[PDB]
DNA sequence: TCAGCGAGAGAG
RNA sequence: AUCGAGAGG
DNA sequence: CTCTCTCGCTGACCTCTCGATG
């Protein structure tokens, strides 16, 4: 039965390779035989005795003397030394891996209604997947006696099973895991929320840990029956005992893009905004004005804060005083939890800002009000963003005024420098890192300029004045308040594009003049291809380099684990300065 | 401009500014010419069949013929069989004509039906025979010496191959063998000692001249003819079973015989000019003279007077196609019969024998269609839409019999080269594992007679650019310089500027007036057929524009079709050349047209002599593609319209009025709202599920075979145990379904419908082979079939007998007699009977046909590398909306904008809110009912706009009719045309936006629909063209609690078709590990898999109530233990 | 080859050895369990 | 014992050892027959035993002894 | 019930005393009709019943009659999960070696002597 | 193919 | 079941 | 004793569709 036969929808059959090489052993030992009976010369014999031992070599391990044995097509049959080896033997197939009950798969959607510890899931999975739970708890009630009565039932879908569903996933854990398992935080527990439709909603302050994406992206979902792995699920798995990085210190749930956006925006602030200079009595009036439309986001104002600080003995003391602050400030001062100073929020937020801000609450107040905080954060983020209206149009993307004359001026130079070449002065190969200079130099000039004219642009009127200060532009805002942009992508879209590449790895002698607002000619579109190309081969031949090496690495320190409290050795290694705290 | 009639209804406004001096070809001509030069005549015998016949050709050979196929195309896609014709042959011993085989056959676009499936045949790019000489960089050795080879590559035979030694020795190798000393083969060429001294010396150098030979010489262990003919023996064929018969004729036979070395035309061309000869021609066997003058240039280039050759050049690969292919093949089959034939005429007979006993097609046709079915570039073929086939059949492939591996080819094979500038499109290609190995053809590109890619140029002389146009190759055009086709030119054909930057020898720069050669044709010579259909692509990133090239051809065709607001023009090329629509073949009327069906009457001076004169168009109607999707053809023309030739009288899948349509117009606002589009989610309007924009149609089919066993025989029957009387009341008398009715999952329908999978019954199909015994349905539909079919062919032929009849009654019994003969081969044809499979009796296919309509978790994209998944359907009274209440389609994150550089779809969208704005002006003078002359003044005003355009539309010659119908199909927007390279400006876009009424910027203030409240700053809202890919939420979720297991590993199965799990491999396994969670590992690895008795108690025990397990010892160790001890090693458990 | 030459013995102390039999890993909340063999040795 | 386990890991010592205790406690309220020491509040067996837990009443010992008194 | 896997080479006492059948010189399951040959590579008597407590030739077909061997056929009634288990053996008619023991980098059988691989290569290939 | 390593003959 | 071809993350 | 030089031998995540052959 470990290598049966096969029926087929027709007459015939499929069989194995080892039936073969058994009968072609058989089949040649028995020629062997009769040999011996009828006494036939040594010579006839002895080409017999070299067939055996060549049969037998074919069944054990084949084509260890090359003389492979094919079949039906023109392909090598499979010996019994080839099921036990290889990345299709029974070791790396069946042994260390294997497929499973109780399992789902499917697309991942965004639901930013979310709390931490939850996740959405479909109810045309959650049925098939809790089967027998709610057969059991149909025949608890005495709806049915037999166990088919069930089965019909639950097939029918009568309206009385959605509430025993409801009932049996009460507080029952879920795990969810993303192919690429590349770390421990690829898989976690969450708790089901039953929904409409086909695919499961996820949350967004999870997705950097998995790598995760909204572009078509699955995931599949698995579930623990014995009371053990409940517990386990819940008390090592769920996601609200992950929040700090295995590997280093440093926090990963971090809010990123809109969040950041819309924080960003609050915090900012502006010069003879609408409602600017008022006395407030608290943060409840600043929403106050905000809301009836009396005073801007931006407008700078005196408010009345209550602060709280720690003593040595572990209480709680309060300080009152006035601070010159924002409208959007003293609004979000209301979400951030009592222990706290006020100056951590005085300010324009970026991604470090918010990052540090959540790293300084789990320091100083501990786990169960972080999960608050973060949760909060996304929320106002979330409601913040919508409200501004950002949004990209063509009219961001300001080119300098000055990039035609520094273009001109060097091509001038390097037109001069050829004056120096055509009657004998430097070397053949003296021109060439002369010229590149000169590119490199106007590049940086004409870069200079472009980040010089868009970081700072008011010319705005401060009571009569004429005054300066940071700029509101949509693709600086976003660049600037780390968002998603970089400065270096910003010179590609408004700047120039400065030196390609050779496939071998030179440098072509003139550079790529311009930007992507205006368009580029064929040939540098052409030129621009090479490294593209070049660029996806590498992402898409080496990722097995990285996996054999994992694979490796996990290999040969498998079994190390902690089994003892104190060694009592006095050695060690003496650690210097990478600041020496964060070494220690 | 003079207009067709077809393209006077809607003429699309073009922005481009550089004079067309060329046609774009015919789009498949790669495939018809190639198969033209395989069945034809050719009485110079150099191209098919007759050079293979020529070629191996006692028995004498006269000519061949092609017959008449027994079905056509559409009854072999029916019926399921391949469309050939047979081959006859007229050979001399007695004259005879024998039978050889059947050859399949090319239909009009380009494919072949092979079992009743359409296939397509890749062409393939491969190294050109001749000689090559390289040389490894370094790392061969340590001293860090380079070494020099040289190479000979066949069309067939073996290799030859010459190298150096990091001691300055010759060595050759045969079929990349072991090595032997260089000298041998001269010493099997009858050269002594004293001769071959005389070739290589005339005197011995260090630095100019080398002593490589006598050292070699030196190392030589031999000096003899027949010792070095022994030594190839031996080191050729191990044993050693030294004869002098033996050791001549394997040497005569490596080389020198026609019958087992063939240097072709070409290789033959490419080794006389890699040697600076004068002729081209010659033999196709090698001589002494040539292996010295390798030995000669080898020598050269190690001394230095030479250079070694680039590998990955375009002028030393060439192509193949399909007609190429098929040659080779037959002849392999061909040269099999000669052998039986020669075996055959040794036993001795004479008088009663005769030519056809001696031949046996068998081997001929297994080979035919061995290639024709199982080649690896024979290929199911891809019918998404009207572009997927384009791009299918304009494909090269690296791979193949005699290519390369995907995994064994490096890095510099994979990258562009300079020379594929106007011969291979440098963007599309495959992102996987294949990236660089596939390619796809350029617009303009050719080949020329010997296989090798070519591009054609404006000719110069004397300072103006001609129209004349000649088509260069790789190796010639890097003697000439060559223009941009960016340069300015005045009316007289003079260069405007002193400088023009040029391309010569493989770089690019700056040349005066009179030192330019040729000029280039166009502005999208450089890229293929389907990255020429995306807008304003000079302002995106490669990367990106690869993506959506790619992306554009995975759309599925919708309920109705919709054309683009913004184009490049090239939709009416691509629709019309992939043939999935109906063109005229002749001018004329239309007389009768309905839903199904097309009557044209012929014009008067377009008529052949004695002919009836009228053209009939039969339509396709709710059928199947190779992926499941849904082909249907529309009219679109009136009763009593003029029609001239090349006119579209029908329209296919994702075709509007004659312009490829792959996707529709919506209206789009950037900016964030609530988190529902995070990272690339799509937020959409429930206006846009109200109005079907995106329901697609899905077509499946299911087949049920009643078998002929022995045991038990098996029939259809209608009585069924152990099941209710409503069960049987959708199935007819005869036990099968009827037309029309509504199944849902789990219903009889031959007796079996999938779980889960609905529709309607559209088609049922009976299949019969000549045995006994029939149903009283397949009596009704079986037969009727066959009556409705010959119903059909009655109907066709009354039209002409009619006409006929009318023409003579102003000779009867011919034309009678005819239309009787006629009627009686129909009916023949049409009740022939069909040949099974052994052991089955008859088959029944029956088709369904479902809707789909989008739903959260469906994918989406747009043309410029832009991909999402749709998160939430929102009521219309939450939407954004604007200061006359309009609301929006959909929302997009305007983050997602600056990190890919694709700054293109901004640009589209602008310009898409301009071509709008001109409709609405329209659409209210159409409502007022105002006078012609202000519609002709608008209209004109409009069609004027631009910077020096080419265009130049005039409607003064336009009837009152005509500008009332164009106007009435110009309400809903006005199209627009911007070509690849050469497109509209900023300016002009600002231009059309000032002329609708319009702000410049692009952006205007919204209002919260949940609110009212405005939003703090403006936003950028406008239309763009969105597509519907074929990855649907419908196709992928699924889950399972327990089911059915293998058979040696007891272990649940893989895959959604067959109820499968999902698979927990090592990784997991590692994170658990990591976790430190034994009990869930545990669980899974027992319990959930391969404990049998394990499984149930775990089963039981949770339908009573109690969580608990009782794990064992998996199946699988068991099965491990028993094939270790069946290699005679002894393994077992120690329980003490 | 080399083990059945010598005739070698596997006392499964590892992770990979308990998860091909089929056992609790010796590790987190298994790792008392295993605990409770050797003082039973 | 909801959204978070950390208070009852203070209290018990480790996570590795709070899995087996909890996993006890709750065997005996779903299958042997017990009462909790705690309001129900519609709980399922191991959120009753995690609470339980977090309040003081239940460690190894106080089961040890439990059992002790029962034989 | 264990604690540890040992390994080590086979005897031809080891190997018999597996099988529960003798040597299997017929080839397969008669195509025609889907009984195993008596005596081959597919065997009731040598594996086992090819279904659950029933005889091949059918006379027994009882719970009761468990542990009973056949006198026509001789087949036991048994389970058919024993399939799963038994194995069997075949007489060669001359030695052979063992490829695995001839053809490595440190090869075994030719290393307890002294020649190299190449010699006692040609010696077992009878030349 | 390409990179890496050990077993085996050489010429001193 | 194996082989070949293609697609998605 | 001890560098050169041939010459083999072993290695390079998850999911879906089609057809031809057993
Ligand atoms: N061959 C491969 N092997 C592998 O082991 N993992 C692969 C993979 N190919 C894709 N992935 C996964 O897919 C993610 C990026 O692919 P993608 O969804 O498009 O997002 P991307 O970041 O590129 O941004 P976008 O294209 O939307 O602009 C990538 O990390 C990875 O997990
Ligand atoms: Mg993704
Ligand atoms: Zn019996």
């Amino acid at each position: 039965d470990l290598r049966p036969l096969v029926p087929l929808d027709g007459g015939r059959f499929a069989t194995s390779d080892l039936n073969d090489l058994y009968r072609r052993v058989i089949n040649r030992n028995n020629r062997l035989k009769r040999l011996l009976d009828l006494a036939a010369p040594d010579i006839i014999v002895r080409n017999e005795k070299r067939m055996l031992q060549e049969a037998v070599d074919a069944l054990l391990d084949n084509g260890r003397r090359g003389r492979a044995i094919t079949g039906s097509n023109k392909r090598p049959l499979k010996s019994l030394a080839d099921m036990i080896k290889g990345k299709q033997g029974r070791f790396r197939q069946n042994l260390l891996g294997k497929r499973v009950d109780y399992s789902g798969r499917s697309v991942i959607t965004v639901g930013p209604y979310l709390r931490l510890h939850q996740c959405g899931l479909p109810k045309k999975m959650a049925l098939e997947l809790f089967k027998p739970f709610i057969y059991g708890k149909l025949e608890l009630r005495g709806l049915a006696t037999t166990i088919k009565a069930a089965k019909k039932m639950v097939e029918r879908e009568e309206a009385v099973v959605w509430d025993i569903l409801d009932e049996v996933i009460r507080e029952h854990p879920v795990l969810l895991n993303r192919a690429p398992t590349l770390h421990r935080l690829g898989i976690q527990a969450f708790e089901p929320v039953l929904i409409e439709g086909k695919a499961i909603q996820l949350h967004p302050l999870v997705c950097a840990a998995y790598n995760a994406d909204f572009d078509g992206d699955q995931m599949a979902v698995h579930v623990p029956l014995t009371l053990e792995a409940q517990l386990e699920a819940r008390a090592l798995m769920m996601s609200t005992n992950n929040i700090l990085s295995p590997a280093n210190g440093e926090p990963i749930i971090v809010p990123s893009q809109d969040v950041v956006l819309g924080l960003y925006y609050m915090t900012r602030d502006c010069v003879n905004a609408k409602g600017e200079g008022m006395v407030l009595t608290g943060p409840k009036e600043a929403e106050r004005l905000y809301r009836s439309g009396l005073a801007s986001l931006h407008a700078r104002v005196k408010v009345r804060i209550t602060e709280y600080e720690k003593d040595a003995n572990g209480e709680l003391v309060a300080k009152t005083s006035l601070k010159d602050t924002t409208v959007g400030r003293a609004i979000l001062w209301m979400i951030v939890p009592k222990g706290l100073p006020y100056s951590i929020v005085n300010q324009a937020l970026g991604k470090k800002a918010i990052s540090k801000m959540l790293n300084t609450c789990y320091r100083i107040l501990g786990l169960k009000p972080t999960v608050i905080f973060a949760d909060q954060i996304m929320y106002t983020g979330f409601a913040y963003a919508a409200r501004s209206g950002a949004s990209v149009g063509i009219d961001d993307m300001v080119i300098p005024e000055k990039k035609h004359e520094i273009i001109s001026e060097a091509e001038a130079e390097v037109a001069e420098i050829q004056e120096q070449f055509q009657s004998g002065l430097v070397t053949a190969g003296e021109r060439y890192n002369k010229v590149i200079d000169i590119w490199a130099a106007a590049n940086d000039r004409v870069s200079k300029a472009m980040m010089d004219n868009l970081q700072t642009e008011t010319v705005i009127n401060r009571d009569g004045q004429e005054e300066k200060q940071v700029s509101f532009n949509s693709i600086y805002m976003m660049a600037d308040s780390g968002a998603r942009g970089s400065a270096a992508q910003i010179r590609q879209l408004a700047g120039m594009r400065g030196l390609m590449a050779k496939p071998d790895g030179s440098i072509i002698e003139t550079p790529i003049t311009a930007n992507f607002r205006e368009g580029l000619n064929v040939l540098q579109y052409f030129i621009s291809t090479h490294g593209a190309r070049k660029g996806l081969a590498d992402t898409a031949l080496k990722t097995a380099n990285s996996g054999y090496l994992t694979r490796r690495l996990v290999d040969v320190a498998q079994d190390l684990v902690v089994t003892e409290d104190d060694c009592g050795t006095h050695e060690g290694i003496m650690m210097t300065p990478e600041p020496l705290r964060d070494r220690v | 401009m003079v207009y067709s009639y077809t393209e006077k209804k809607r003429i699309r406004k073009d922005f481009g500014k550089r004079p067309q001096v060329l046609d774009v070809p015919y789009l498949l001509s790669i495939q018809l010419d190639s198969f033209q030069k395989f069945i034809e005549q050719d009485p110079e015998g150099q191209y098919g069949l007759e050079a293979a016949f020529r070629s191996v050709f006692e028995l004498q050979y006269v000519s061949y013929r092609l017959g008449e196929p027994v079905f056509d195309v559409q009854e072999c896609q029916i019926r399921g069989v391949t469309y050939s014709a047979p081959l006859r042959v007229k050979l001399r011993l007695k004259e005879q004509e024998v039978y050889m085989g059947e050859i399949p056959l090319m239909t009009d676009n380009g494919t072949f039906v092979i079992n009743g499936t359409e296939r397509v045949i890749v062409s393939q790019l491969h190294r050109s025979p001749g000689v090559f000489f390289d040389s490894d960089k370094g790392k061969t050795h340590s001293s860090g010496k380079v070494l020099y080879n040289a190479r000979i590559i066949p069309y067939r035979g073996s290799w030859l191959d010459f190298e150096f030694d990091p001691k300055d020795n010759l060595f050759v190798r045969i079929d990349r063998r072991r090595k032997l000393p260089a000298t041998i083969i001269l010493r099997a060429l009858n050269y002594t000692t004293e001769q071959i001294l005389d070739l290589f010396f005339e005197f011995t150098n260090d630095l100019d001249h080398g002593p490589y030979i006598s050292e070699t010489l030196r190392v030589d262990p031999t000096n003899d003819r027949l010792s070095a003919l022994v030594e190839i023996y031996r080191m050729m064929r191990p044993g050693e079973p030294p004869t002098r018969e033996a050791a001549e004729s394997l040497f005569e036979n490596l080389f020198f015989s026609e019958d087992r070395y063939d240097l072709s035309a070409v290789g033959r061309m490419k080794f006389n000019r890699s040697l600076l000869r004068e002729e081209i021609e010659g033999s196709g066997i090698l001589s002494k003279d040539d292996i010295i003058d390798v030995m000669k240039k080898l020598i050269d280039i190690r001394n230095g007077k030479g250079e070694v050759d680039d590998i990955d050049h375009l002028g030393n690969r060439r192509i193949r196609s399909v007609g190429e292919m098929a040659e080779n093949q037959f002849r392999v089959g061909l040269v099999r019969v000669e052998r039986a034939v020669k075996e055959r005429l040794s036993l001795g007979d004479l008088d009663t024998l005769m030519p056809q006993d001696m031949i046996n097609a068998k081997p001929i046709s297994a080979a035919v269609k061995e290639f024709f079915g199982s080649s690896q570039l024979s290929q199911f073929m891809d019918q998404n839409n009207p572009l997927s086939e384009i791009t299918h059949k304009r494909r090269i492939s690296a791979l193949g019999p005699g290519g390369l591996t995907r995994e064994r080819a490096g890095f510099e094979v994979r990258d562009v080269h300079p020379t594929h500038y106007g011969r291979v499109c440098p963007i599309e290609t495959p992102e996987g594992p294949n990236i660089g190995l596939i390619n796809s053809l350029s617009v303009y590109a050719q080949t020329n007679e010997y296989g090798f890619l070519e591009t054609p140029y404006r000719k110069v002389t004397d300072g103006v650019v001609t129209d004349e146009i000649h088509y260069l190759s790789a190796i010639e055009e890097g003697n000439y310089v060559i223009a941009q086709a960016n340069s300015n030119l005045d009316e007289e054909g003079h260069f405007v500027e002193d400088l023009v930057t040029c391309r010569s020898k493989g770089e690019s720069s700056l040349f005066s007036r009179d030192q330019v050669d040729y000029m280039d044709v166009s502005t999208q010579q450089v890229v293929s057929v389907g990255a020429s259909l995306i807008p304003f692509l000079e302002h995106d990133d490669a990367n990106r524009a690869l993506m959506g090239a790619n992306m554009q051809r995975q759309a599925v065709p919708t309920l109705r079709a919709d054309k683009p607001l913004v184009g490049t023009g090239m939709e009416r090329a691509v629709a019309v050349d992939s043939g999935v629509t109906a063109v005229a073949k002749r001018g004329g009327v239309v007389q009768y047209v309905d839903a199904s069906r097309i009557v044209i009457k012929v014009n008067e001076d377009e008529m052949y002599p004695g002919e009836a004169g009228i053209d009939i168009y039969n339509l396709t109607k709710y059928t199947r593609s190779n992926q499941n999707t849904c082909i249907n053809q529309m009219p679109c023309v009136s009763l009593g319209e003029p029609v001239e030739r090349g006119d579209v009288l029908a329209d296919g899948p994702s075709t509007d009025l004659g312009e490829l349509a792959l996707g529709q117009n919506m209206r789009v606002a950037f900016m964030p709202w609530n988190g529902y589009n995070f990272e690339d989610s799509i937020l959409v309007s429930e206006r846009v599920v109200q109005e079907d924009r995106f329901t697609t149609i899905h077509i499946q089919e299911l087949a049920c075979v009643s078998r002929d066993t022995k045991l038990g025989p098996e029939e259809i029957t209608a009585d069924i145990p152990n099941v209710g009387e409503a069960a049987l009341s959708k199935l007819d008398e005869s036990g099968i379904v009827y037309i029309g009715a509504e199944v849902t999952g789990g219903d009889i329908l031959v007796g079996r419908v999938p779980n889960g999978v609905s529709g309607t019954v559209i088609d049922v199909q009976v299949f019969t082979r000549d045995g006994v015994e029939k149903d009283k349905r397949a009596l009704e539909i079986e037969e009727m079939q066959l009556k409705q079919a010959k119903k059909d062919l009655s109907e066709e032929l009354q039209i002409l007998e009619a006409g006929l009849f009318s023409r003579i009654r102003a000779q009867y019994d011919e034309l009678k007699h005819e239309f009787e003969k006629k009627l009686e081969a129909k009916r023949r044809k049409i009740t022939q009977g069909d040949d099974l499979a052994p052991g089955v009796l008859k088959i029944v296919k029956v088709y369904l046909a479902v809707k789909r309509r989008i739903q959260p978790g469906d994918k989406m994209a747009g043309r410029h590398g832009n991909k999402g998944v749709i998160s939430k359907i929102n009521p219309i009274e939450d939407m954004p909306y604007d200061e006359n209440g309009t609301p929006v389609d959909i929302v997009l994150n305007p983050l997602g904008v600056p990190s890919r550089m694709n700054i293109g779809q901004i640009l589209e969208t602008h310009l898409g809110m301009a071509a709008k704005g001109i409709g609405d002006k329209i659409n209210a003078m159409l409502k007022q009912q105002q006078e012609v002359a202000k519609l002709r003044e608008f209209i004109q005003r409009a069609y004027d706009l631009g910077a020096d355009v080419r265009q130049k539309v005039d409607l003064s010659t336009f009837s009152d009719e005509e500008v009332m119908r164009l106007a009435e199909n110009l309400r809903k927007g006005m199209p627009i045309a911007t070509p690849v390279f050469d497109g509209a400006k900023e300016a002009e876009i600002k231009e059309l936006l000032k002329l609708g009424d319009l702000p410049t910027s692009g952006q205007i203030r919204l209002y919260d629909g949940r609110t009212g409240e405005q939003f703090e700053r403006p936003v950028t809202v406008g239309y763009m063209y969105m597509l519907k890919l074929n990855h649907l939420v419908d196709d992928k979720m699924h889950a399972r609690s327990t089911g059915s297991y293998s058979l040696v590993t007891q272990q649940p199965l893989g895959g959604k078709a067959q109820f499968g799990g999902q698979r927990f491999g090592e990784m997991e396994v590692w994170a658990l590990e990591a976790y430190g969670a034994a009990y869930t590992l545990q669980e899974m690895l027992t319990v959930k898999s391969d404990d049998v008795n394990g499984r149930t108690k775990m089963y039981k025990n949770i339908v009573d109530g109690n969580h608990q397990m009782e794990p064992g010892m998996p199946e699988s160790f068991n099965v491990l233990l028993k094939e270790i001890r069946s290699l005679g090693i002894n393994i077992e458990l120690e329980d003490e | 080859t080399e083990a059945a030459v010598a005739g070698k013995r596997d006392e499964l102390r590892g992770l990979k050895e308990n998860v091909i039999v089929g056992r609790l890993i010796p590790a987190g909340t298994g790792y008392a369990y295993h605990q409770d063999r050797m003082r039973r040795r | 014992a909801r959204v978070t386990v950390q208070d009852a890991v203070e209290k018990i010592g480790n996570r590795f050892d709070l899995v087996l205790v909890a996993a006890r406690r709750a065997r005996q309220m779903q299958v042997g027959g017990k009462d909790p020491l705690v309001p129900e509040e519609n709980d399922k067996t191991t959120v009753i035993a995690l609470r339980e837990i977090e309040e003081g009443l239940i460690n190894n010992q106080i089961l040890d002894v439990r059992e002790r008194q029962e034989q | 019930e264990f604690d540890a896997i040992k390994i080590a080479l086979a005897s031809p006492d080891m190997i018999r005393s597996w099988s529960f059948g003798e040597v299997k010189k017929p080839e397969t399951i008669n195509y025609r009709t889907f009984k195993p040959e008596r005596d081959g590579l597919f065997c009731a008597r040598i594996f086992g019943p090819v279904k659950d407590y029933e005889c091949l030739c059918g006379k027994y077909k009882r719970l009761k009659h468990r542990g009973v061997i056949c006198e026509k056929c001789g087949v036991e009634v048994t389970q058919t999960k024993v399939r799963r288990e038994r194995m069997g053996h075949i007489e060669l008619a001359s030695p052979t070696a063992h490829i695995w023991f001839l053809k490595s980098l440190p090869s075994r059988i030719g290393l307890l002597l002294d020649m190299p691989l190449r010699d006692i290569e040609r010696v077992l290939y009878f030349e």
